[PDB]
């Protein structure tokens, strides 16, 4: 078991220049899955049972 | 409630279980402010960092890029910020991410989104100068770039004017 | 159209699929890649006025200049039916001469 | 009777308990509101023109 320092993430240095841009050649398509609870169950107590 | 006695310890001990879930609910609440920050904050894959060399087409961002001068790194506007703002059993527990990790969130997504526009948000940044960008930004709201690129000194000075008042007020 | 709302990257569509106490959202979306650095230019003097693209953006691939839209290369040549005209080349800072 | 007291005692510190428990979870459920719409915020008008 080893404690460490976390990283935010990896760094890069984007290459600005004020008459030079960059331009995709091609794409890929991606599926992507995300879940969302919406009800929770039904439930009943009676007093003088309990 | 017992503060070190043994006859209260033994007292309390027959109510149930009233003090696993008073715990079990603070905790829940502590994670949901780890997350909520976490959300908040973390929205980018990369750290980007500025250019050495900084020609923004007039604009000046000096006033909100980070300070490498002060050991903090934090920008005039986020010093000004917190500046100005202000045991019995109980424990305050420190927040997972520090103020630094927050403040390099903060001048990775301001660089990125000087830099390569909104193209960093869906996919990998593409630089772009940002006179382009503005006339980019202009066209989304229904005014051709004709109008940016005839009226760039008159836009620079009015933003650079703004930034200032902003700066004075607060 | 708002954008990172369901999905990351520009969205197309979205499946609903049950769940025992939710919904399940498989969203499709489209990511580019395979980037490539070019030379740019805001507006073209031509015959002393200044071109502008209707919809695009100028590159080069070192020479011959190109229009292109911004999502995907596809270079075509300059002409007056995708560019329009407003003044002349004296104020515009970055303009180059095509 | 030393008993009789300390009930009434932990009786009462118990139920302070209980109100600044409540109390801290309506405040957390307003501020996870509050997060939320800041979330929304910066994902729509930083990374994007809205
Ligand atoms: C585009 O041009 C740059 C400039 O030469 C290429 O080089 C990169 O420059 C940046 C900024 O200095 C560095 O951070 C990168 O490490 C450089 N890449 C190298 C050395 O391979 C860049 O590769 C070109 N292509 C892209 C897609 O940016
Ligand atoms: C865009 O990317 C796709 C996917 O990588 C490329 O399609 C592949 O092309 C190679 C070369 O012909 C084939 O061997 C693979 O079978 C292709 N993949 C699939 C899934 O069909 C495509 O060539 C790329 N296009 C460009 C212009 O770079
Ligand atoms: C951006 O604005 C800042 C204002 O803070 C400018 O910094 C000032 O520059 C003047 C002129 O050199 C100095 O007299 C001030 O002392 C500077 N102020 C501070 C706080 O350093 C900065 O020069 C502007 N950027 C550019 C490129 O001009
Ligand atoms: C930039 O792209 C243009 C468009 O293809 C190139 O022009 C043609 O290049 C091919 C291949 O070299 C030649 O066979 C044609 O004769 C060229 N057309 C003309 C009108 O000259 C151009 O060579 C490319 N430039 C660079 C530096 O890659
Ligand atoms: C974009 O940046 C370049 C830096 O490479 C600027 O080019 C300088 O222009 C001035 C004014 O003509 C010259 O005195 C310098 O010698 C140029 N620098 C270099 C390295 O050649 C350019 O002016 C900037 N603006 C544009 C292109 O619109
Ligand atoms: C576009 O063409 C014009 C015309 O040739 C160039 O303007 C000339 O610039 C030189 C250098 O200052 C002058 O001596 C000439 O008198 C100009 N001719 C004119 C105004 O008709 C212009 O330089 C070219 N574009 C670029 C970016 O160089």
């Amino acid at each position: 078991i080893i404690a460490y320092t976390m990283s935010l993430g990896a760094e890069n240095s984007v290459a600005y220049s004020n008459n030079s841009i960059a331009i995709p050649t091609n794409f890929t398509i991606s599926v992507t899955t995300e879940i969302l609870p919406v009800s929770m169950t039904k439930t009943s107590v009676d007093c003088t049972m309990y | 409630i017992c503060g070190d006695s043994t006859e209260c310890s033994n007292l309390l001990l027959q109510y149930g279980s009233f003090c696993t879930q008073l715990n079990r609910a603070l905790t829940g609440i502590a994670v949901e402010q780890d997350k909520n920050t976490q959300e908040v904050f973390a929205q980018v894959k990369q750290i980007y960092k500025t250019p050495p060399i900084k020609d923004f087409g007039g604009f000046n961002f000096s006033q909100i890029l980070p300070d490498p001068s002060k050991p903090s790194k934090r920008s005039f506007i986020e010093d000004l910020l917190f500046n100005k703002v202000t045991f019995n059993g109980l424990t305050v527990l420190p927040p997972l991410l520090t103020d630094e990790m927050i403040a390099q969130y903060t001048s990775a997504l301001l660089a990125g989104t000087i830099t390569s526009g909104w193209t960093f948000g869906a996919g990998a940044a593409l630089q772009i100068p940002f006179a382009m960008q503005m006339a980019y930004r202009f066209n989304g709201i229904g005014v051709t770039q004709n109008v940016l690129y005839e009226n760039q000194k008159l836009i620079a000075n009015q933003f650079n004017s703004a930034i200032g008042k902003i700066q004075d007020s607060l | 159209k708002r954008v990172d709302f369901c999905g990351k990257g520009y969205h197309l569509m979205s499946f609903p699929q049950s769940a025992p106490h939710g919904v399940v959202f498989l969203h499709v979306t489209y990511v580019p890649a395979h980037e490539k650095n070019f030379t740019t230019a805001p507006a073209i003097c031509h015959d002393g006025k200044a071109h502008f693209p209707r919809e695009g953006v100028f590159v080069s691939n070192g020479t011959d200049w190109f229009v292109t839209q911004r999502n995907f290369y596809e270079p075509q040549i300059i002409t007056t039916d995708n560019t329009f005209v407003s003044g002349n080349c004296d104020v515009v800072i970055g303009i180059v001469n095509n | 009777e030393a008993e009789v007291q300390i009930d009434r005692l932990i009786t009462g510190r118990l139920q302070s308990l209980q109100t600044y428990v409540t109390q801290q979870l309506i405040r957390a459920a307003e501020i996870r509101a509050s997060a939320n719409l800041a979330a929304t915020k910066m994902s729509e008008c930083v990374l994007g023109q809205s």
